[PDB]
């Protein structure tokens, strides 16, 4: 009531506002009970959780048309992984219209879209899926200071306590060539057995979790770390101008409805979309935010 | 799609226990979050700004962990002691986390005079704090800051000797206290100096990062020198954060804070000779233009002219407030044709009747 | 003033009518 | 259900409706107006009642002040809706309401207070057995054989659109636009005081509104047609009063309903009927967009001018996206719809259960409705 | 009132035939506009094949 | 309340004289604009798009001087001709400068392949002119824009002889030329492709701008080799049909013709006792 | 008489408008013929 | 008397506030009576300004 169709703008960036005014119409919760002879009531929750994932990192301005992928895994017994369909704008993203599809790319479920999933884009996916069973979310993300970070030589520097709270970085060389097998092989070596976050050099930032919300922590700290760096390394010019926390004593010092190490921006920025009116049907740790008028 | 919500909500509330000034406490700290989230500077959760109510009793108010400072509401904060221990519970229903207020705690325990200690994680202010060299003046909101001072942070100040070694570096009197790596800390000994001090050094960090990257190096600044620099009254940051209050009740937000100075709205009118003044200081009647008077016989009735040599009444009212007065409600139309029917036909029929007689006439017979 | 003001308003009458 | 069946009884802001549920025709519909005398009765014994009201009160036209009881969709006067379903049960169907269930329509969007008012007469006064209320528009698309679609109605109270998704009533997308029939009537004689004919009275009002009914059509264009009167008379036509003049009505016939499409000229800020049904599937989920375009049914007593069906598809393919399914389903007995739906609504097997007892009512106070019909 | 009988029965049956003929119109319609985009795509890889 | 206005006024204007491509030429150049607006690049109108309706009549579409971005519509696009005459003009009531289509008009006179040229005045392509070794390859998106060309710009082009040398500069088949100081000028033989370069290029820019501050210098930075770098879809096919699906289901009219159908619209659930639908 | 000469002229537009619209339906498959014709030509060669 | 405050952007809540405002404010008060009171040349350089 008394709300406009289209949201009024900024004077600069005309997405946030146009992607909540399309957000306001279409439900990420596609699925409201109707027959689903495939879906499981985790692969379900799963699917909001993705489209949910895609409808955030679209709204913060972390995304770069659709150039970007990112991936979930069903947990099931074989493979089945979910993937946005290759196409549709994030801000278009619903549950139902993820498609699920194998792990060298074969569309296992075509969704509600008649889109085609990009075989391309799937493979730096199937590296990381390949070499580790722990994995289960990829994220991949491109702004500006990332790769602005991503472009130097040094790369990231412990300059802030959460730069230090990232842990062992992967540095994934820019060879630009995609040579398939032995690519992944590289992928596989660079990464090691044991690490968050990995760094595409000149293109991308990725994050791996165990969880959605163990990624969306990883791929925030990393982003927010990055623009820290971005500012002081310009005005520095050189070592003899900045301080370098020191990582071990700094993490030797520093160190159910019970919340997790990173379920906690995953809820509170989920109880901000749903006051929105997206409508995503996350299950909450805690229903309300205060308590119940007596 | 209405995500506001009123600020002072102790009308919801109506429970614990309140000091005198604690309402108006509640509603700045709880409008100062707001305006840290509506500024863009923080927008998650954390221990951002701590108040302290009584000089002489501590209970120091912190936000609960998990909270959004969009949806911060006063009932909704948490009343501690200087050690940190949960005197009074939250309106909020969320586990409680008081780990970092001990830094705020520590600050407290070093200067008496401040009431409001308020952090800042913005990537400027931390991107000023890990830079080697000091805040340069080189803008006038930096001179218009003042002085500073510079502390190593190591992210934890559970141990004594690190509460210990902040007293003497903060100083007895300072107000701007500087987190290398961590960013910025404001004291304050009222919640508007503290914010008017943030808000000011906040603006001459972005100043001074912008300048010094596109610059390139210290020698092209030019910077200044800050010695050759040197109702009732206001009190350096009253009337900023009055208009900020004022401005915050018409979005329709309920604030509790109290105006030291109204604003007074009115149109005014100007006088124009040309204008002129103002000059300002059913039923159906029927009447009859004479007055009868009732008149003893001289028993029989008798009625008086009473003409209007006598100063009789001059017009007699009749009213009538409702039509069809003279047809009584409830009639057939069929019985007036009928005898009518009745009458005419004994013409057609050619009657020998006579009218009635008299009963005097009647008795002789 | 109220001379030159219906001036004008009679101006935005022309103005307004075609 | 056999032996006894619910009464159907529509109660339209200018006509009310009545009839048998079950059968295919109402059996009264008459004018919804009551009429007091505002002369002096000088015959004593012709008999004269203190009001009257329905077809009755229309006949003598003359001699009465006519009000109606229904303002702009909103009761304004309760006695007298109590004598309007009173000469409905007890003068033209001649059957007692306590022998059988009657069922009542509402608009989509009323207070609370009002649906509590009309529980509380129906069954404090009538004593009615069962009753149940439901929302004016659903009907007609049941009557339409739809489940899904959009339903614009305009009858002489107010003009609403909503959306109906498998019988489902969107409570976000229902919209409300005041261009009635007496707005239309007020406005022909408004726009018929140029020529030099003058109506004043409440009498002569249902003579304007006969001549709104018989003589009115809509311009496909408008610029195109005030050229083409301004050009001929063949558009002109005579009407003939009943106290025997003869007016030519000429240009106005396509003026009168173009306030429906462009409301500045009633002075309204509004926006036209097209763009409110526009804003109304534009307020709706993408998902059901294109079954809202592609199945849209016009209902009411306005939507039976001449060449409104044309207009309105043009109207909203103007506003549509491209290469869309566009069709509008207009029954030509648009406006006896909602009382065939809710004699249909009544027939089936599985309503008996949405019939509020005596028993609930009286245990639970008038407030039973709205848990008991949502 | 027989003649608008007649009249009334003629406009039911019409404008159901109306509605067929229609429908065949938009599958002639998509048919064209496959082809023509295919056509396109064709002239826009510029293969001798 | 709103900015919304329907991109499509075609069928209320049912005026002027059209060729048999140009009213979709005119939605699709319209459409432009409203993406180039929403993103923030540009607001006040400097003849920043120009498309060359058919290579025989020539007759090129632009922005008329005075309405901003957000407010161009379909019938407010007027045709000049290559020197500036106007050819047609549709409904906008503002007077006719066409000082800025002559930055495009010796583009024209230069390469008929290219029907598109986008020109932009960002604060980040505009450093990147004035960056005086131009666009250095250290990032992924100034790969995928390709070859540049770099020409020294005076402001003015009247002269006879400026064309000469602005063509001599551009080449036989460089799609991107970079104005010194001036910003920079996309080419592209459809909208969609010089829309594509047109972000891609934007973002390189914004990347190395943050690159350069933050560095301090190249030798910081790494630059991978140009030679080591070195169905079918067109270079701006695929996300453009995107963009304007999205902006159809906010509600702009855009008359962009999509290639494949969006959803595969599963048969509804039929009753033989409906009206026939229609008003024939 | 009204609605009976009405229903005349409903019957005489929507009688002429299905002729119409059929000769379009049979023009609109020629236009379609024709056009797959030349398509096969061009992928031919 | 629910203002509605449009949303904001993560980082634009001055964008919103202030068009909120000028939803709810007219900048323009002295039309009406009041248009009298103020001079011809002296009330279109306050709307300006
Ligand atoms: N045959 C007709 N031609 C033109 N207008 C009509 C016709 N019949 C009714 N109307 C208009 O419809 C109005 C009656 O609407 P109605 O259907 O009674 O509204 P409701 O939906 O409230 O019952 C009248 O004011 C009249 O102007």
């Amino acid at each position: 009531t008394n709300v406009p169709n289209v949201y009024p703008a900024a004077p600069q960036g005309g997405m946030a506002a146009l992607n909540m005014s399309l957000g306001m119409v279409t439900p990420v919760n596609d699925l409201r009970g109707s027959d689903s002879i495939a879906y499981d009531k985790g692969e379900k929750l799963l699917r909001c959780k993705l489209a949910a994932l895609y409808r955030l990192a679209d709204l913060f301005g972390w995304s770069h048309l659709i150039y970007n992928h990112i991936t979930t895994r069903v947990s099931s017994e074989q493979e089945h992984f979910l993937i946005v369909p290759f196409g549709l704008l994030y801000s278009e993203v619903t549950a139902s219209s993820l498609v699920k599809i194998n792990l060298q790319g074969d569309v296992v479920d075509r969704g509600s879209t008649n889109l085609g999933v990009n075989q391309a884009g799937f493979t730096l996916h199937s590296a990381v899926y390949a070499a580790r069973p722990d994995v289960k979310c990829v994220v991949h993300i491109h702004t500006p200071a990332g790769a602005a970070v991503s472009a130097m030589k040094c790369g990231l520097l412990p300059i802030s306590p959460e730069a230090l709270s990232l842990g062992e970085v992967a540095y994934h060389d820019y060879h630009g060539i995609l040579v398939d097998e032995e690519e992944k092989v590289l992928i596989q070596k660079n990464l090691g057995p044991k690490s968050k976050v990995l760094i595409l050099r000149n293109h991308g930032l990725v994050s791996v979790g165990e969880s959605v919300e163990e990624a969306f922590y990883y791929i925030h700290n990393l982003v927010v770390a990055c623009e820290i760096q971005v500012r002081t390394l310009a005005s520095a010019g050189g070592p003899d101008n900045l301080v370098l926390l020191d990582p071990g004593k700094y993490k030797a010092k520093s160190r159910p409805p019970a919340w997790q190490i990173g379920e906690q921006e995953f809820e509170a920025l989920m109880r901000m979309l749903d006051n929105l009116g997206y409508r995503t049907g996350y299950p909450y740790r805690y229903p309300a935010l205060r308590e119940k008028s007596k | 799609f209405s995500m506001m919500t009123p600020i002072n909500d102790l009308h919801t509330a109506d429970s614990l226990n309140l000091a005198k000034g604690e309402r108006l406490m509640r509603c700045k700290i709880s409008s100062v979050y707001r305006l840290l989230d509506l500024y863009g500077w923080a927008q998650l959760s954390d221990t951002y700004v701590t108040l302290r109510v009584s000089k002489e009793q501590d209970h120091f108010l912190i936000s609960p962990k998990g909270v959004s400072c969009s949806e911060v509401t006063a009932s909704s904060l948490i009343k501690v002691n200087i050690l940190g221990e949960v005197v009074e519970k939250g309106s909020s229903c969320f586990p409680v986390d008081t780990t970092g207020f001990c830094l705020h705690s520590a600050i407290y325990a070093a200067r008496p005079d401040v009431r409001c200690i308020i952090h800042l994680h913005t990537p400027a202010t931390a991107a000023v704090s890990a830079m080697k060299w000091g805040l340069l003046p080189v803008s006038h909101n930096a001179l218009l800051v003042g002085d500073m001072a510079y502390f190593d942070f190591n992210g934890e100040m559970e141990q004594e000797a690190d509460r210990i070694n902040l007293q003497k570096c903060l100083g007895p009197t300072c107000k701007i206290l500087v987190l290398r790596n961590h960013g910025v800390v404001a004291l304050g000994d009222t919640v508007e100096e503290a914010f008017y001090k943030v808000f000011h050094l906040q603006a001459a960090c972005e100043i001074q990062v912008s300048a010094l990257s596109s610059a390139g190096g210290v020698e092209n600044l030019i910077l200044l020198e800050q010695e050759k620099h040197r109702m009732q009254k206001s009190r350096l940051g009253e009337h900023e954060f009055e208009a900020l209050m004022r401005m915050l009740d018409n979005l329709g937000y309920r604030t509790g804070y109290p105006y030291r100075y109204p604003l007074v709205q009115e149109k005014t009118k100007h006088k124009s000779e040309v204008e002129i003044p103002a000059t300002v200081t059913k039923t159906r009647w029927l009447n009859t233009p004479n007055t009868y008077l009732r008149v003893n016989v001289a028993p029989k009735t008798t009625w008086m002219k009473a003409d209007e040599v006598e100063k009789s009444s001059s017009g007699m009212p009749i009213r009538i407030e409702n039509p069809n007065q003279f047809v009584p409600l409830y009639t057939d139309p069929q019985e007036v044709l009928d005898m009518r029917n009745k009458i005419r036909e004994q013409n057609r029929q050619d009657v020998k009747s006579a009218g009635p007689q008299s009963q005097l006439l009647a008795s002789v017979i | 003033s109220f001379r030159e003001e219906l001036e004008g308003l009679i101006q935005e009458q022309m103005k307004k009518g075609n | 259900d056999d032996d006894i069946a619910a009464l159907v009884v529509d109660n339209g802001s200018g006509m009310c409706k009545a009839g048998f549920a079950g059968d295919d025709a109402p059996r009264a519909v008459f004018p919804s107006i009551v009429g007091r005398p505002r002369h002096q009765g000088v015959m004593v014994g012709m008999g004269q009642k203190d009001s009257y009201v329905g077809d009755e009160a229309q006949s003598k036209r003359g001699i009465l002040t006519l009000k109606y009881p229904i303002e702009h969709g909103i009761v304004t006067n309760w006695d007298d809706m109590e004598k309007i379903w009173h000469h409905t049960f007890y003068n033209e169907l001649r059957v007692a309401p306590e022998e059988h269930p009657v069922l009542l329509t509402e608009a989509p969007l009323n207070p609370k207070a009002n649906r509590e008012k009309m529980t509380q007469i129906m069954f404090e006064t009538f004593n009615t057995p069962a009753m149940y209320v439901a929302i004016q528009a659903v009907l007609s698309l049941y009557a339409s054989g739809r489940t899904t679609g959009i339903v614009m109605d305009s009858g002489d109270g107010v003009t609403h659109t909503v959306p109906i998704y498998e019988g489902y009533a969107l409570p976000h997308a229902i919209l409300r636009l005041d261009l009635a029939g007496r707005d239309l009537t007020d406005y022909l004689m408004k726009i018929l005081t140029e020529r030099g004919y003058s109506f004043t009275t409440t009498a002569e009002r249902e003579i304007v509104r006969d001549i709104k009914e018989k003589l009115c059509y809509v311009a496909l264009d408008f610029e195109q047609e005030m050229a083409t009167a301004a050009s001929s008379s063949s558009l002109e036509k005579s009407y003939e009063l009943p106290d025997g003049q003869v007016i030519t009505i000429g240009n106005e016939r396509f003026r009168c309903p173009e306030a429906l499409f462009q409301p500045s000229f009633l002075g309204m800020e509004s926006c036209g009927i097209h763009e409110t049904t526009f804003n109304s599937i534009m307020k709706c989920d993408v998902d059901i967009r294109k079954d809202l375009y592609a199945n849209t049914v016009l209902s009411g007593g306005t939507t039976m001018y001449p060449g409104i069906a044309d207009r309105m598809q043009k109207e909203i393919t103007a506003l549509a996206p491209s290469t869309m399914k566009i069709k509008i389903i207009a029954p030509p007995e648009r406006k006896y719809s909602v009382w065939i739906g809710g004699s249909i609504l009544a027939s089936l097997s599985t309503f008996q259960q949405m019939w509020i007892s005596k028993q609930e009512y009286d245990e639970s106070g008038p407030s039973i409705v709205h848990r008991k019909c949502f | 009132e027989t003649r608008a009988e007649f009249a009334e029965r003629s406009v039911a049956k019409l404008e159901k035939t109306i509605d067929d003929l229609e429908d065949k119109l938009k599958c002639t319609k998509e048919e064209h506009l496959c082809t023509q985009r295919m056509l396109d795509q064709t002239l826009l890889d510029l293969n001798e094949m």
